[PDB]
């Protein structure tokens, strides 16, 4: 996601506002980020109870 | 790591690959080849997920 974001960003001007494509890329990034954090949370309480 | 890293390499080759042709709005033949190959890589990974 970071590679995609950095490689497809430099073909535009340095505009401050959030574009639609920037919104979509940040959405995809927060989704995969919360997925990894969710895994971290699953691993945090894996040793104690496997049911949760 | 096989599946995910080959998907990442498919992403790197596709990003590298898009600098060759202009910014046309239709799919070329190389675009179809890259799409089918990416589909095969993704299909291989989901097949691994199933197994």
């Amino acid at each position: 996601m970071t590679t995609i974001n950095t490689h497809l960003r430099e073909t535009l001007p340095k505009i401050p506002y959030v574009k639609a494509i920037d919104m979509y890329l940040m959405g995809c990034f927060v989704f995969v980020f919360m997925a990894l954090l969710e895994y971290a949370l699953v691993n945090y309480i894996f040793f104690s109870q496997p049911a949760r | 790591v096989f599946g995910v890293t080959t998907v990442l390499t498919m992403t790197t080759l596709s990003i590298s690959a898009r600098n060759s042709l202009p910014k046309v709005a239709y799919a070329t033949a190389m675009d179809w080849f890259i799409a089918v190959c990416y589909a095969f890589v993704f299909s291989a990974l989901i097949e691994f997920a199933t197994v």
